[PDB]
């Protein structure tokens, strides 16, 4: 979740 | 057989960009391979045709992929582009997640240039990260391309060059591992933040890993708070210990740029060019791979 695009 | 634009045969998924999946494609007319980005036509927040207009404003710039065809078909908005080579994340993995100093310095020079060029066209990228740089093909194999303008935005007015206003308390969308500190604080991004993220990318290539990477949490935002406060509680001098001081000078310079400052790109590029020559390397473009 640290290199996924997110908020 | 499955064809978009009645010309580009569709192939396997080869990645997933922002607001859209990327597919391998073949130009049945030429035999040329292409990249195909897809966006569902019935999305509530359409982007692909904006991203393709930005790609069109960026054409001619060195290291900018060409757009072959843009359109709509079936369930999708369609954007067909030039297929490039591996990404810098791919190649980093190919080299057992270690780059020579010389390769870091060759890449740093070209990545500052790509970013400065986007800035000269009135846009910030806002998703600077290894997957978003790709090497060229054949005779352009030594050239670093920048891709994915799905989060790009104007930072200044195209005729007055009036900078976009300062804002705080924004819930921003980026890549947590490489985002600048100011983005973690809710501040409107600007030119300084692209170059700060590049600086973390440089240290990532240097270390194999970042201190705030690979942390344990449950919820997603509380995994983000843990990244945010480990990044903030890690002084640049401790993140860059054991490495040439140009990497710390670089990062220190980027955090002390003001919101609307024009970065001194030539200074930053010169930092790394001077160390390159002091180390005795030669700019023969021979990368590790």
């Amino acid at each position: 979740d640290s290199v996924m695009l997110g908020e | 057989e499955l064809r978009v634009g009645n010309r580009y045969r569709l192939g396997r998924k080869i990645g997933s960009g922002s607001f859209g999946d990327i597919y391998l494609g073949t130009d049945i007319a030429a035999g040329e391979e292409v990249a195909i980005k897809l966006e569902c036509v019935k999305t509530k927040h359409p982007q692909l045709h904006i991203e393709s207009k930005i790609y069109k404003m960026m054409q001619g710039g060195v290291g900018i992929p060409t757009i072959r065809w843009c359109g709509a078909e079936g369930d999708y908005n369609v954007m067909v582009m030039e297929l490039l080579g591996p990404s810098l994340e791919d190649l980093f993995n190919f080299c057992s997640r270690k780059f020579s100093l010389k390769t870091v310095l060759l890449l740093a020079d070209q990545m500052i240039s790509r970013i400065e060029y986007i800035h000269s066209k009135n846009f910030i990228h806002r998703d600077v990260k290894p997957d978003n740089f790709l090497m060229g093909l054949g005779k352009k194999g030594n050239l670093v391309y920048i891709i994915d303008f799905g989060l790009a935005k104007k930072y200044r007015d195209a005729r007055t060059h009036q900078h976009i206003p300062y804002r705080e308390n924004k819930n921003l969308t980026g890549t947590a591992r490489y985002a600048s500190i100011n983005t973690h604080l809710g501040i409107e991004q600007s030119r300084r933040d692209d170059l700060e993220s590049l600086g973390y990318v440089l240290m990532y290539f240097n270390l194999g890993s970042l201190p705030w990477q690979g942390l344990k949490a449950a919820t997603k935002r509380q995994k983000y708070e843990r990244i945010s406060e480990k990044k903030m509680s890690t002084p640049i001098e401790v993140l860059c210990k054991g490495y040439p001081s140009e990497f710390a000078t670089y990062l220190n310079f980027c955090r002390s740029l003001r919101f609307d400052d024009k970065p001194d790109y030539s200074y930053l590029r010169q930092l790394f060019r001077n160390l390159f020559h002091r180390q005795g390397f030669s700019y023969d473009y021979v990368f590790d791979w």
